């Protein structure tokens, strides 16, 4: 019993690390299938850090300096923000 | 050439304070990176000034109706004919004075305060449970 | 998960934030045409007391409040080298010229047109730049549990 | 979590928002240039029901409709002084010389 | 030494939950709040 005192505790205690981990995994994964991905063009339009972009000479740049939809003239705004 | 006479405002570390136990007036109360470098360049292109801040304390643009005041009024007026300070190239400052060459280019950063770190603890393990529950549990 | 960019900035309405009155900044927070910035903009209309007067009352509103504070990177340089209490985030948006001002009209802003490109090449502006700004859980605690519960079982009976 | 500001009302399809007549808020919004005020006030002008005209129209509404009543703070306050059914929602949209 | 065969095995058996309990939550909860 003395001893009987010493190993339930520790049962009691190792029971408190192991699921530990398994939120530590599986919120984890949970983010990581957050994920859709970001395939959208408007999502696109939402996200700074994908450089996105078209060639020079090209009829859709002055198409989106044309473009009426506003999901491509804030691209278009992007762009412009941005020559690169 | 004359004085031209500068509107400024004090920025950090643009324009900045001239100090001592003493007095000191006009140009000799103020020093900085503006004013250090309009000190090279009276050299460069001949010419004197007279340092003055701005009232209201600001740039000072078009209002309601569109009337420029502070920095801009000042240039406009020709109470002042320079303006020593990282001024802006912005289009709309262009349509009642003209802007120079830059000679600083930078952008708009974020300042946000320092949270200076934690320690771990387990009283925050203690709270999404109910803190009576931890001592029910005994 | 913390940040460190633009669009989370846009993301979040939970940290206070305005501009300088009459800055250059508001000046282009009105001229700015992206609906992210647009609706920041509806923010600090919904707010005109986050908004200072002064970059040392926006000092005072990011060292007395959570106060998310968006100027130009050269004085939240030489402060926040100077001031450890508050964190720089993410990077930069843009780069704006500073221009020398000359009323309209200057033809003398012709020499000033010259001597611009004389100090680009001597680099002198830079050598300023470095003469005026000047630079500077529940992981681990769980230790309440095990370890007196080794001590009883020895002063028992022996 | 979804409701803390006046800008979630304007994402929102469901809970309706409008203002007692001779409301300078209804002017405010024809006044704001803001666009976000502008479609808030293509709401108004879209649904005439949660336009109300007096006090207890508007209190009536935020009982039986899906709405949110716009109101002066102090006046929010006062209201809610006594009426204990209730919770402001959000912060203020401006500070008014009153 | 069956002792400490089926100690780790049974916490092996201690590992592999884990693993599939991450697996069936984040499947259900991506749905739960879709």
């Amino acid at each position: 019993l003395s001893t009987r005192i010493i190993g339930g505790i520790w049962w009691f205690f190792t029971l408190i690390i192991i699921s530990s981990y398994t939120a530590n995994l599986a919120a984890f994964l949970t983010v990581e299938r957050m994920e859709s991905p970001i395939d959208s063009a408007d999502d696109l339009a939402k996200q700074t850090k994908i450089e996105y972009g078209a060639v020079k000479d090209g009829a859709t740049m002055t198409f989106f300096k044309k473009s009426k939809i506003s999901t491509f003239e804030k691209m278009w705004a992007f762009m412009s923000s941005k020559p690169s | 050439n004359r004085s031209l006479i500068v509107t400024t405002l004090l920025e950090e570390p643009f324009v900045m304070f001239r100090k001592s136990d003493r007095t000191l007036y006009g140009n000799d109360r103020f020093e900085g990176y503006c004013i250090d470098l309009l000190k090279e360049l009276a050299h460069i292109l001949g010419f004197s000034y007279e340092i003055r801040l701005v009232e209201d304390g600001k740039y000072g643009a078009q209002d309601d109706k569109g009337q420029w005041n502070g920095m801009v009024k000042e240039l406009i007026d020709h109470k002042a004919d320079l303006a020593v300070a990282p001024l802006t190239i912005t289009h709309v400052r262009e349509k009642a004075i003209d802007f120079s060459k830059p000679f600083m280019t930078l952008g708009v950063s974020i300042l946000y305060r320092k949270p200076n770190g934690t320690n771990p603890s387990v009283f925050s393990f203690l709270n999404p449970l109910s803190p009576d529950i931890w001592m029910y549990v005994l | 998960s913390p940040i460190d960019s633009a669009d989370d900035l846009a993301k979040q309405t939970k940290i206070e934030y305005g501009a300088v009155k009459d800055g250059a900044t508001m000046t282009f927070f009105k001229k700015s045409k992206i609906s992210t910035f647009e609706k920041m903009w509806a923010f600090m209309s919904s707010k005109p007391s986050a908004l200072v007067k002064n970059n040392e009352e926006g000092i005072q509103r990011t060292l007395t409040a959570d106060y998310a504070l968006l100027m130009e990177s050269t004085t939240i340089e030489y402060i926040t080298q100077r001031n450890c209490n508050l964190t720089q985030i993410g990077g930069l948006i843009d780069s704006k010229g500073y221009g020398i001002g000359t009323p309209m009209g200057s033809p003398y802003r012709d020499k000033i047109t010259i001597a611009i490109l004389q100090l680009q090449e001597e680099d002198k502006l830079h050598i300023m730049k470095e003469k005026w700004w000047r630079g500077s859980q529940k992981i681990g605690g769980i230790f309440i549990v095990l370890a007196a519960g080794l001590v009883l079982s020895v002063l028992v009976a022996v």
